[PDB]
C-alpha cells in the first residue's frame, strides 16, 4: 500500500496538489432571485464540484486502493459534507456572507429567499467564524476534507456485521500523524498539538450534522418540484435515505 | 450508477 | 471555574461518579412484541433515562457555570447522542445485540419489529462493535460522554470561551489515560483521533434517529412523554 | 415553562 510508506510532508503535498478547481455559478445578475432560481444555481455548482470531487477522490492516497464498491460507498456518503467543508473554507475571509462561487457571494438576508435554507446557512457562516478564529491551515484544511471522505462512510461497512477496514484506519492514522506533524512544525506545544487536533476533529461531527440538515433540505425540494436535479445528484441523494 | 460508471472513467 | 483547576485524575474521579443509573424495561419476558409495543418500552425507557441525564449533566465538571439558558439548549441538542452513545457502551459485551435494558436485550432482526428502525439499529450496533475492537475503558467512555454534552450544540462569547476551555480539559485527561496506560506518544494521538471521529458517527445517528422518532410520533404509534415531545420539539 | 428548565433547577 503506497499511502501508508508516505512522509507528513508526502502526504500534504499529494493532498494540496489534488485540490480541485474554484468553478463558477451561471449566476445572471439581470434577473432576481426566486427560491427555484437560488436552487437552480446553487445545485448546477454542486452538480459540476462532484465531477471534480470524484476526480479528487481519486487522488486521495488509499483511497483507489479499495473496490469501486467501496468507493461508491464513501462517496455517497460524504459528498455534501464535503461540499460544505470546501465551502465554508473558501467564505473564512468573507465574515458574514458564504462564497459559492467567486460570481455567487450570498449574506443570509439572501438565503432567505429559499424556505428552510437559512438554518443551515447560518450553521455555515458559524462554521466558517469557527474555522477563523482558529485559524485554520490550507494544510490542515486539506487533511480534514480527506480525513471525512474516508470517515464518514467507514462504521457503514456492514457484512450486517461491521467488517474490519483496517486498510481505511491505516490510512486515517496516517493522516493523524501528518496533522501533528503540521502542528509541531507550526511551533505548538506537544499540549497545544492534541488540543488542536481534537477541536479540528470535534467540527467534523458539526460538519456532519450540517449535512443531515441540508440532505433533507435538499430532498424537500425535490419532493416539491422546486428544482430540476441532475441525474447525478438524484442518485447521491437516494442514497441518503429521508423521509 | 452514474458515481460507479464515473470512478471508472 | 472549578473546573479548570482539576486535575487528570480528579477530572476521571468526578466524572465516573457522576455517572447515571442502569434503568430497567417494564417489559415483561413472557409477552411478545409489536411495533406501537415496542416503540412503547423504548420510550418510556427514554423517558425515564432523560430525568437521569439531566442530573448526571449538572455533574459535569462547568457545565453549572453556564445559564440556565445554554444548559436547556446543551441537553436539547445532545440528548439523543447521550443516551445512544450509553447504549453502545452497555452494548459493548454483547455482539450482535443492543443492551436497552438488563432486561432489554435485543438482536438486530427484534429492531425490524419496527417500520425503518432496523437501519439505526445497525449503525448502533457497528458502533458498539468499533468499541470492542478499540477495547473502549470506561474511563475514555465517561469523557466522551462529557464531550458530547459540551460540543454538540457549541456552534447552534464568554460563554463558548469557557467550554472550549473545559472541553481542552476533558482532551488533556483521555490523554493522561492513554499515556498512563502505555501508550507511545504516536499511538496516543492516533487513539484520540480515532474516538472524536466516532463521535461523528454517534452525531450522525442522532440524527437519523431524531427524525425516525418524529415519524413515530406523527404516525401516532406511541403517546410521547411531555418532556420527550419537547425534546423531540427542539429538534424543529 | 420547558420541563426541562424546571428539572435543571430542581436538581
Ligand atoms: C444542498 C444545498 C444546495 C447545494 C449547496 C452547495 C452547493 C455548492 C457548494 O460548493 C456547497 C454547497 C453546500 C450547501 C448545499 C445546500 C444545502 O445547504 C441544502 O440546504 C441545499 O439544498
Ligand atoms: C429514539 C428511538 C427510541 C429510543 C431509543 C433509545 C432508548 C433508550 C436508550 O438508552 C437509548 C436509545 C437509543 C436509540 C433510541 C431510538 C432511536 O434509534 C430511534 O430510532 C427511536 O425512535
Ligand atoms: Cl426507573
Amino acid at each position: 500500500s503506497l499511502a501508508l510508506s508516505l512522509t507528513a510532508d508526502q502526504m500534504v503535498s499529494a493532498l494540496l496538489d489534488a485540490e480541485p478547481p474554484i468553478l463558477y455559478s451561471e449566476y445572471d445578475p439581470t434577473r432576481p432571485f426566486s427560491e427555484a432560481s437560488m436552487m437552480g444555481l446553487l445545485t448546477n455548482l454542486a452538480d459540476r464540484e462532484l465531477v471534480h470531487m470524484i476526480n479528487w477522490a481519486k487522488r486521495v492516497p488509499g483511497f483507489v486502493d479499495l473496490t469501486l464498491h467501496d468507493q461508491v460507498h464513501l462517496l455517497e456518503c460524504a459528498w455534501l459534507e464535503i461540499l460544505m467543508i470546501g465551502l465554508v473554507w473558501r467564505s473564512m475571509e468573507h465574515p458574514g456572507k458564504l462564497l459559492f462561487a467567486p460570481n455567487l457571494l450570498l449574506d443570509r438576508n439572501q438565503g432567505k429567499c429559499v424556505e428552510g435554507m437559512v438554518e443551515i446557512f447560518d450553521m455555515l457562516l458559524a462554521t466558517s467564524s469557527r474555522f477563523r478564529m482558529m485559524n485554520l491551515q490550507g494544510e490542515e484544511f486539506v487533511c480534514l476534507k480527506s480525513i471525512i471522505l474516508l470517515n464518514s462512510g467507514v462504521y457503514t461497512f456492514l457484512s450486517k456485521s461491521l467488517e474490519e477496514k483496517d486498510h481505511i484506519h491505516r490510512v486515517l492514522d496516517k493522516i493523524t500523524d501528518t496533522l501533528i506533524h503540521l502542528m509541531a512544525k507550526a511551533g505548538l506545544t506537544l499540549q497545544q498539538q492534541h488540543q488542536r487536533l481534537a477541536q479540528l476533529l470535534l467540527i467534523l461531527s458539526h460538519i456532519r450534522h450540517m449535512s443531515n440538515k441540508g440532505m433533507e433540505h435538499l430532498y424537500s425540494m425535490k419532493c416539491k418540484n422546486v428544482v430540476p436535479l441532475s441525474d447525478l445528484l438524484l442518485e447521491m441523494l437516494d442514497a441518503h435515505r429521508l423521509h | 450508477k452514474i458515481l460507479h460508471r464515473l470512478l471508472q472513467d
